[PDB]
């Protein structure tokens, strides 16, 4: 079960300075990535380009060049129709993929937002606004929906072209998505809070408690998953203690690539 | 407008004078404009790679900052961080022991 | 969805303040300035989304744009220079990508305005033998002596402007044309069937508008004020 | 530029077709525009052709265009005098109002008309108000015959007339000046050896 991302931020400092850059995430694994400063789309993975042959792909990319570029213009136009009710700077983030269900199934997703906040969709055939959204959109949507030439395309990417293009990727990307790489556990304190240190582990899931024996300390604080440079994941869990309860405590950790092995380490 | 959360971390167990991998992990701000620099005992360290920047379902930012190092009893070990949030910049330590 | 322009043709002079006004009554937000060089394309000065918006085009340097309302989108030109003379064109759209352009107004910038002069005009009635031989009557008109080149020649019958049987010089021809400021004449014929010119209830008319200096614009020779006008001659057909 | 048109300017007769073409390197290209436009007068839209591979028609013209390749002709079938005009080709660059139009710089038609029954003359014009003053008008003639402009005399150049309701065309030329004659007028044209001088 896994969602299609591509990830595209851009920033208008004042009417002649822009920068828009994009990453593409197929679950967690970056695909790809297109900074501002490059002509090209670049692999970030060997299968990035999927199941798509050399021209289906340099035909994708030229599509995604001459957007870019519009886009640019488009952003910088509405502002000026738009003036003097928004004045940069401004940022907008677009988030568009698809989500794969098995068999044959999906649904795509093309979503704006406008300042940090979520404000217009692409759905069905046209773009709307979405709940919350100020009205002053409006305009902008009635220009954009204007275009027919830019709504079949888009309809064409979200429909037919994100789903196959995806279902070749998981097919080409099979061995890094289903890749099985083993935490390494530390311990360490502070004032007293015990922290159990838990790293290098993919794919996500990942169980960890401070134990006495068999007892799961339920005082146990999960932190947040954090990523490594490597593509693994880190992860942390803290105790609160009273100086002198620190022998019997260890930190168990469970995870996928261990074979029911656990990682048993006693303070 | 929203400040960014740093978190630092090694990537492996830290052995004094054994070479390793320190994270600079910035979270949760807005605008995407910021200046990460990672800090051996106050200077910015010079070979700094940077992860290309992305953001959440909530769409704020987030970005990876990591360096080789070598950690030591006497070295101390930093991320630095400028965001239009934020009147000065914030400077989070690494500890081994957090 | 129809534009229209005002003026449609004027003489100015290098260093006065020349309005091109463009009206449109579609309810259009989005209206656009261009001007016609000969070699060139139509290029864009100024446009605009709606009243109180103007924006730079690609050449819209001695050029200022004015949009008071969703009607009326306005070029000036606060110091006029010879380089402005061309045509200009105003269009107009909703969100859509189609312009609806106006008819275009021709501007012609003088260095100077001294040598500025209306046309005579004189009519010619058809000769007895063009009428014997082919059973047509062929009028024709002379405007003569004017300056500067911008006049439109019509044909008029009985009060209603004619377009058939009708053809006039592409260009006024110089009278003088070794002279860097010759003055130009201008012929036109208008033909019709011998019975028609025979008909002594059909009055004939050739009307030439010439364009020339307004209320406003200085004039110092003892001579009359060359303004724009209209200067015509006219006959009634005869057995 | 953009947007190139070829030919420059053509010269044809009264009822041969004739192929126009527009070259563009705009990017990206929404839709191309074909406008006619006659002598003093402002744009008329022939045609808008929107798809990858297009065709369309209008009457007389007709037109394609190939985005792949960046180009379009536009062809007029059985061409009449009022073709006469410049041809102009636009490119938009959005299929919205938040496009630029990209202008090509045109190509000039000129339509010789086929004058059928010629009978040239040189007749004498005199002034309603003043009948001491006249004019000569050379007319009739066919398009073999070229009109050839003493500083003192004047000659216009040679213009065709359409009498719509007789489906009837002539050209004509006047000639004036103030020893001066009609008989005199046309002597530096090469004037067809019929030619009528009456009286
Ligand atoms: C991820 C979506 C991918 C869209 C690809 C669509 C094709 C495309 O590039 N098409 C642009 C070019 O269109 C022109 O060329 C095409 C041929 O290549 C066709 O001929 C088309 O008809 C023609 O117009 C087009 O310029 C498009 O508008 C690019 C931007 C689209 C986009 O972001 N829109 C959503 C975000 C805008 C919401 C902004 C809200 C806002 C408003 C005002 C101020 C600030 C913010
Ligand atoms: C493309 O598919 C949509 C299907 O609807 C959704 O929108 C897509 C862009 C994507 O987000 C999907 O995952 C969604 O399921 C079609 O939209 C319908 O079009 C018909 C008529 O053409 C209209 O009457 C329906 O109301 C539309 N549906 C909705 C929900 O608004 C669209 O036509 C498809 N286009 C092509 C070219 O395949
Ligand atoms: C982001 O990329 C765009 C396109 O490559 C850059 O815009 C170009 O900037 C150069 C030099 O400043 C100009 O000569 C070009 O005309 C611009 N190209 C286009 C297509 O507009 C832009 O400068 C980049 N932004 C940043 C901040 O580096
Ligand atoms: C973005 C539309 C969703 C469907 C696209 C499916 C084809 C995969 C293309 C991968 C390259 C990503 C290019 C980044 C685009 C961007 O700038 O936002
Ligand atoms: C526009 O923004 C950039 C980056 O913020 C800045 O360096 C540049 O000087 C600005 N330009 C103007 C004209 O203000």
């Amino acid at each position: 079960n896994y969602t299609f991302r591509c990830l595209q931020m851009s920033s208008f400092a004042n009417r002649s300075w822009s920068r828009t850059d994009s990453v593409v995430w197929l679950g967690d694994l970056q695909t790809h990535r297109w900074s501002n400063d490059s002509a090209t789309i670049s692999f970030t993975k060997p299968w990035s380009q999927g199941k798509l042959s050399n021209q289906q792909w340099e035909k994708l990319q030229h599509m995604f060049q001459v957007y870019r570029v519009s886009f640019t213009r488009d952003i910088q136009e509405l502002v000026k129709m738009m003036s003097p009710k928004e004045d940069y700077p401004i940022e907008i983030q677009l988030s568009a993929g698809c989500e794969m269900y098995p068999g044959n199934a999906s649904e795509s997703f093309l979503h704006v937002a406008f300042q940090g906040k979520y404000v217009v969709r692409f759905w069905g055939t046209s773009w709307q606004t979405v709940p919350g959204a100020p009205s002053w959109l409006d305009l902008p949507i009635k220009v954009l929906n204007a275009d027919q030439g830019t709504s079949a395309t888009v309809q064409m990417l979200l429909n037919d072209t994100c789903p196959l293009f995806v279902r070749g990727l998981l097919e080409a990307g099979k061995s890094d998505l289903e890749k099985q790489e083993k935490p390494v556990a530390w311990l360490s304190s502070v004032p007293r809070q015990l922290v159990c240190h838990v790293s290098g582990f993919y794919p996500k899931p990942v169980w960890v408690m401070w134990m006495r024996g068999d007892q799961e300390q339920q005082g146990t604080h999960r932190g947040d998953f954090l990523p490594n440079a490597d593509e693994t994941w880190y992860l942390q869990a803290t105790l609160d203690v009273e100086a002198g309860e620190e022998a019997g405590l260890a930190c168990r950790v469970k995870h996928s690539s261990l074979g029911g092995q656990d990682i048993i380490l006693y303070w | 407008q929203k400040t960014p959360q740093i978190q630092v971390y090694s990537r492996h167990p830290p052995e004094n004078g054994k070479p390793n991998i320190l994270n600079c992990y910035v979270t949760q701000f807005h605008p995407p404009h910021i200046e990460i620099q990672m800090l051996k005992n106050g200077k910015k360290i010079p070979k700094v790679e940077m992860s290309d920047m992305s953001f959440s379902k909530d769409w704020s930012f987030y970005i990876l900052a990591h360096t080789e190092f070598t950690p030591t009893e006497t070295d101390t070990y930093a991320c630095r961080v400028k965001h239009a949030s934020m009147a000065e910049p914030k400077t989070v330590y690494w500890d081994r022991d957090m | 969805a129809a534009v229209t322009q005002s003026p449609r043709n004027k003489v100015a002079v290098t260093g006065g303040k020349v309005t091109l006004s463009c009206n449109q009554t579609n309810n259009h937000n989005n209206m656009y300035w261009y001007r016609q060089d000969t070699g060139h394309g139509l290029r864009l000065i100024h446009y605009s989304y709606g009243a109180g918006s103007t924006e730079k085009g690609d050449i819209p340097d001695g050029y200022k744009a004015s949009r008071p309302s969703q009607e009326n989108f306005s070029l000036i030109l606060e110091l006029a220079t010879p380089s402005q003379t061309s045509v200009y064109f105003c269009a107009s759209g909703d969100e859509g990508y189609t312009q609806y352009f106006g008819p275009g107004t021709r501007l012609l910038v003088l260095e100077d305005l001294r040598n500025v002069t209306p046309p005579k005009v004189s009519l010619f009635e058809p000769s007895k033998a063009e009428i014997s031989h082919t059973q047509k009557a062929t009028l024709v008109c002379l405007a003569t002596g004017f300056y500067p080149d911008h006049v439109e020649l019509s044909w008029w019958v009985n009060g209603k402007e004619v377009h058939s049987g009708v053809c006039t010089d592409p260009q006024p021809l110089k009278e003088q044309p070794a002279l860097n400021d010759s003055r130009y004449s201008l012929s036109s014929r208008l033909r019709v069937s011998a019975t028609f010119w025979q008909n002594p209830r059909n009055h004939f008319r050739c009307q030439v508008q010439f364009y020339g200096l307004s209320e406003n614009d200085e004039w110092t020779q003892d001579r009359a004020k060359p303004v724009t006008q209209i200067v015509s001659a006219e006959a009634w057909g005869r057995a | 530029t953009q947007v190139e048109q070829s030919p420059q300017s053509l010269v044809v007769r009264q009822g041969e077709n004739c192929v126009l073409q527009c070259n563009y390197s705009v990017t990206p290209d929404n839709h191309l525009r074909w406008f006619k436009q006659d002598t003093g007068k402002g744009l008329v839209s022939l045609t808008v052709l929107v798809d990858q591979k297009d065709k369309t028609s209008n009457g007389r013209y007709s037109a394609t265009l190939d985005k792949d390749a960046k180009h379009s002709t536009l062809h007029i079938t059985a061409t009449l005098l009022d073709d006469t005009a410049t041809y102009i080709c636009v490119v938009g660059d959005r299929g919205s109002a938040l496009g630029r139009l990209h202008f090509g710089a045109g190509t000039q038609l000129i339509v010789i008309p086929d004058i059928q029954n010629p009978d040239p003359a040189v007749y004498q014009l005199r002034d309603s108000k003043s009948s001491d003053k006249s004019v000569c008008l050379f007319t009739d003639f066919d398009s073999q015959t070229n009109v050839s402009q003493d500083s003192d005399v004047y000659i216009t150049d040679k213009c065709v007339l359409d009498m719509r309701s007789m489906d009837f065309k002539s050209n004509s030329a006047v000639a004036w000046s103030n020893d001066f004659a009609c008989a005199n007028a046309f002597n530096n044209s090469i004037i067809p050896e019929d030619t009528f001088f009456p009286s």
